[PDB]
């Protein structure tokens, strides 16, 4: 499963 | 001056953390993190205790830079004609939570609690020194490997606490509480509660548990890997839809879940070394 960082 | 006074290094991060480069201080060699701001690209402005215009990220870093904490401190920062200049610390080595939760998966709980001790700590400090970070999430957070300690970084986002209610907010959607989603309108300790809940079944569970506005609102909290009853319900806790019903942090701090919690040198010495 994709994990990615979510920008502010 | 900034080059007369820091030997300037490479970029740190490759622009991940902003524009932020190595540096040495001169006068005595210490590592810092230079981070350069663009006025142009700046919304939210304050005044220094001085009266100084401002970048509202400097002082809010000011407020909570004073003393010993889990916060990056700022230690110095300058004025340049189209931009601002930070001199922050910089541990070594480190690694960002987002990046170790990646690497490692899943957190064990007695990591994950001594890591969510640390970051509760460090958001009192900032409550108590009149700052809401409003940006918390793993990305936002330095590992200290050596020393088993966690560091805040990026008020980018925060503001001045107060506690009136919020209506404004530019920080991370997928940490952010239902009545934000919904509403447009949260108020800043329980918001915080909020995003420490997602925090916290992110160290867990290995991700994030909601992705979409529907899952933020919907109230569900499907846990994908084993997780104790205690952490689920502290979790669950902090979760609760209605703001109201979230603990405070007081409440979480004695929650059964978070009881005998390692130290950072030993956390260093069986999790990270
Ligand atoms: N090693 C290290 N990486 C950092 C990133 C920021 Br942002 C601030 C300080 C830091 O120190």
């Amino acid at each position: 499963r994709k994990r990615r960082r979510h920008p502010s | 001056p900034l080059e007369s006074q820091y030997q300037v290094g490479p970029l740190l991060g490759s622009g991940g953390f902003g524009s932020v480069y190595s540096g040495i201080r001169v006068s005595d060699n210490l590592p810092v993190a230079i981070k350069h701001v663009e006025k142009d690209r700046i919304s939210d402005w304050g005044e220094l205790p001085n009266g100084t215009r401002v970048p509202m990220e400097v002082v809010l870093l000011k407020k909570v830079s004073s003393g010993f904490s889990g916060v990056i401190r700022l230690l110095d920062w300058f004025e340049r004609p189209d931009s601002f200049v930070l001199i922050l610390e910089r541990p070594e080595p480190v690694q960002d939570l987002f990046d170790f939760i990646t690497e490692r998966g899943a957190l064990q709980e007695e990591l994950a609690r001594s890591f969510f001790w640390q970051v509760l700590e460090a958001v009192r400090h900032c409550h108590n020194c009149g700052v809401l970070h409003r940006d918390i999430k793993d990305e936002n957070i330095l590992i200290d490997l050596n020393r088993g300690e966690l560091k805040l970084i990026d008020f980018g986002s925060g503001a001045l606490l107060k506690d009136t209610v919020y209506t404004d907010f530019d920080g991370t959607r997928v940490y952010s509480p239902p009545e934000w989603i919904r509403y447009h309108r949260y108020h800043g300790r329980s918001a915080a509660v909020w995003s420490l809940g997602i925090l916290l079944y992110d160290m867990v569970c290995g991700d994030i548990p909601f992705e979409h506005d529907e899952e933020i609102i919907g109230g569900q909290v499907f846990f994908r890997q084993r997780v104790s009853s205690e952490c689920q319900h502290l979790i669950r806790w902090c979760l609760a839809l209605r703001p109201s019903d979230r603990p405070t942090f007081e409440e979480i701090q004695n929650h059964p879940w978070m009881q005998d919690v390692l130290l950072p040198q030993e956390t260093a010495e069986i999790h990270l070394h």
